RNA sequence: UACUAAGUGGAAAAGGAUGUGAAAGUGCUAAAACAGCAAGGAUGUUGGCUUAGAAGCAGCCAUCGUUUAAAGAGUGCGUAA
RNA sequence: ACCUCGAUGUCGACUCAUCUCAUCCUCGAGCUGAAGCAGGUUCGAAGGGUUCGGCUGUUCGCCGAUUAAAGAGAUACGUG
């Protein structure tokens, strides 16, 4: 479960996924990445889901890396709860991924087996994901 | 046609024969006349199972890399090809060679000199 | 490909008229009628001893077409020259059929009794008990009556009980 | 690719020009283990079992100027077996061999500038 | 027959067909007939 | 002038599919292509630890080499093996 | 908090039931770690049926004895 180790504010305002791709648009650390084709907020379970995932099937030497970070957090009311009295307390952190952002990498183990584990991964998220590799 | 398994020494006993209808009793003089010369030592037989009964036999030798161990002065093996412990010269490779040309297939005898050089990076032993 | 392969027939016994819409193929055995269905995308072409069929267009039905009445007009040939043939292996406990005029006859577990009836130019014959074999000169119905025959008892994968093809083998289970 | 081909084809025909025999057989039903023991009763440099396209072998019998082979490589199952110097105790000895096996087909063949029939290997051995 | 919203092949021997206009797998094993694809 | 065969049009997602049309590249092919059919499809050996046992198809020590057109410590089934 | 406070009677029970299928029984079929008997799961199917009692206002619920079965809901949580 990632989580920041603090944070100034507890509540903060909720990050827009709308638009294009700002940042961690290309593959620059492995040579295969998960790019995302539709802005939405994922949280930090669904990254250990998929990250979970992607570590049994990859081998004895490959190799990752973890682009997405779940910086903001997010509030929900308790339940049965009527409006007012304030924002609620924060439940759970969510990262931000706008359409065309390199969420996961791998390298350092044949072809085949790569492609597989990036598609466990992209089964486990939300957003539509698709393949892409790095320029030479 | 079967590859059957019979110790040198001790050959009466098997009852698999009996399903094919190979006369036991009478073929077990013929399995102990010719293994003599070898005696203790393991040696499988193939049998032409067929119908005609006048099953022809012919023995086998012993299998490979068991030499090797013999000429490493080793008992076993490393457990990791990349750990090299034995070393054994062509003088004892070539010895293994001829010894293990009849059961082999290969025409010339550097082919059977390869195939030591081949059960022995099997056995990780260093070929020097 | 199925629509340009050769048909060789040879001129002896085999004739084909070749209506509008009725192909008739006449022979050593009884004759074959194939029905044409409206606006067939393809042309007939009748040398000596080869027909060739031929395409207008290069729609995926025409393709389709002329494929498969290819195939049809080969399995007629085949029919009226030498006939076709299924053999079927009835086996078990105490499984038996046999042959009485125009029924055939069964008594697999039924309390009820099995009875039959063979289609015009079909011959069942019952050499042994356990023994079917379904001659015709039409490849479907021979076909069907062999696969009719086999719904009283499909085999079943426990044992080897029930009307089985020959030379066909079912996956084994182990029933402890 | 082609020029490997060309190379192929060139040195084929050499070989079957500088030669003095050859006998065509199929590949029907005989075992591996039998194909390596037949190398090893021949054991002549001069006698040579080979499998060779049918159509490479055509081509280098245009290369080679002979006739009359033809009718041999069409719609079969073609071997090469060439012999240098000695032929006769090749052709003996793969006689014995297919006496010894189950079936075998045995198409004419080509030694000394003439041809030969079925009945012509047969009494070639 | 198995019923699935996501139909594929479970060995190399399964085979996709399209009868009916409806897609399903077909394969000598009986255990991996899928359907609804 | 093309497209659709679903009454889609005339409501929907993650996911799945030899539906079909268009385009841009790349491999082989009348020195014969692909599928299918007919044959072979190997030897040391069943390598060795290991496991009651595995030895073409338990985990391994790895993931051999020759003959040869081809052949794999095997493609599965399967055999206590 | 959009209709109703110049009035829309709100639980349960009784009577009468009707409709939907996400089917409890009956009907058909595929797979089974389906020998047979009895099962498990999935698919198709709403024509009919779907019990009587003890305690509690009770719905619910536990228990008793049967049945092929004692289904899930909607209809102003149907019906003064
Ligand atoms: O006033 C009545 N019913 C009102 C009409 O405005 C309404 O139907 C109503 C019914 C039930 C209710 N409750 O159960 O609390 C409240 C309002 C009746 Cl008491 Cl006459
Ligand atoms: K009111
Ligand atoms: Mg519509
Ligand atoms: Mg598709
Ligand atoms: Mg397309
Ligand atoms: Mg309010
Ligand atoms: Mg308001
Ligand atoms: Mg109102
Ligand atoms: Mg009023
Ligand atoms: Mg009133
Ligand atoms: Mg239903
Ligand atoms: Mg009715
Ligand atoms: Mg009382
Ligand atoms: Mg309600
Ligand atoms: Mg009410
Ligand atoms: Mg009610
Ligand atoms: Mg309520
Ligand atoms: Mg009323
Ligand atoms: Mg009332
Ligand atoms: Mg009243
Ligand atoms: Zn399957």
């Amino acid at each position: 479960m990632l989580q920041p180790k603090r944070t100034k504010y507890r509540k903060p305002h909720n990050v827009s996924y709308e638009g294009k791709a700002k940042g961690n648009s290309y593959v620059a650390f492995g040579e295969y990445g998960l790019v995302a084709t539709k802005g939405n907020w994922i949280d930090a379970r669904a990254i250990e889901s998929a990250r979970i995932a992607i570590s049994k099937c990859l081998g004895k030497t490959g190799k990752m890396w973890i682009r997405i970070f779940p910086h903001m957090s997010k509030t929900k009311k308790p339940l049965e709860v009527r409006m007012g009295s304030g924002k609620g307390n924060p439940e759970f952190w969510v990262a931000v991924v706008k359409q065309g952002t390199v969420m996961f990498e791998v390298a350092n183990i044949p072809e085949s087996q790569m492609i597989k584990a990036l598609t466990r991964a992209g089964h486990k998220l939300p957003v539509t994901w698709k393949i892409l590799k790095r320029e030479e | 046609i079967a590859k059957i398994n019979l110790l040198g020494g001790q050959a009466k006993p098997g009852p698999a024969l009996a399903s094919v209808g190979i006369n036991m009793g009478e073929f077990t003089k013929q399995f102990n006349e010719k293994t003599k010369d070898k005696q203790g030592e393991m040696i499988p037989c193939v049998i032409t199972a067929y119908n005609d009964k006048s099953f022809d036999f012919i023995l086998k030798t012993t299998p490979v890399s068991i030499l090797l161990k013999q000429a490493a002065k080793l008992e076993k093996g490393a457990k990791n090809a990349k750990t090299i412990v034995g070393k054994i010269t062509m003088a004892k490779a070539k010895e293994i060679a001829q010894y293990k040309l009849v059961d082999l297939n290969a025409n010339t005898v550097e082919a059977a000199l390869k195939m030591v050089l081949g059960t022995a990076k099997q056995m990780g032993i260093e070929v020097i | 490909k199925i629509g340009n392969r050769t048909i060789t027939l040879d001129p002896a016994k085999v004739n084909l008229n070749f209506q509008k819409d009725h192909i008739a193929v006449k022979g050593p055995l009884g004759q074959i009628e194939l029905k044409l269905p409206p606006n067939l995308p393809l042309k007939f072409e009748l040398k000596d001893n080869n027909l060739q069929i031929t395409r207008n267009n290069e729609l995926k039905q025409s393709k389709i077409f002329h494929g498969t009445y290819n195939a049809l007009i080969t399995n007629a040939i085949i029919g009226v020259t030498q006939g076709f043939e299924k053999k079927l292996r009835l086996v078990g406990v105490g499984y038996r059929a046999n042959v009485e005029g125009e029924t055939l006859n069964l008594q697999l577990g039924y309390s009820h009794p099995i009875k039959e009836k063979i289609p015009k130019g079909l011959t069942v014959k019952v050499e042994k008990n356990t023994e079917i074999t379904i001659s015709g000169i039409s490849k479907e119905l021979v076909g069907q009556f062999a696969t009719e025959v086999r719904k009283w008892r499909k085999p079943e994968p426990y044992k080897g009980k029930g009307v089985l093809y020959f030379d066909e083998v079912i996956v084994r289970k182990a029933g402890k | 690719a082609k020029k490997d081909k060309a190379q192929q084809v060139a040195d084929v025909s050499h070989l079957l020009s500088t030669s003095a025999g050859f006998v065509i057989f199929d590949y029907t039903s005989m075992s591996a283990i039998e194909a390596t023991s037949i190398r090893k009763k021949l054991f002549k440099n001069g006698s040579k079992i080979k499998v060779i396209k049918n159509n490479i072998l055509r081509r280098a019998l245009k290369a080679g100027k002979f006739e009359g082979i033809d009718e041999t490589a069409i719609k079969g199952k073609l071997a090469v077996a060439v012999g240098v110097n000695e032929i006769v105790e090749t052709l003996k000895a793969v006689d014995g061999v297919v006496k010894a096996k189950e079936a075998m087909n045995f198409v004419c063949g080509y030694f000394d500038n003439r041809a030969f029939n079925s009945a012509d290997l047969e009494k070639i051995a | 027959m198995k019923v699935r919203a996501s139909v594929k092949p479970i060995c190399k021997d399964c085979k996709i067909i399209k009868r009916h206009q409806i897609v399903r797998v077909i394969c000598k094993t009986q255990k991996h007939k899928q359907r609804q694809g």
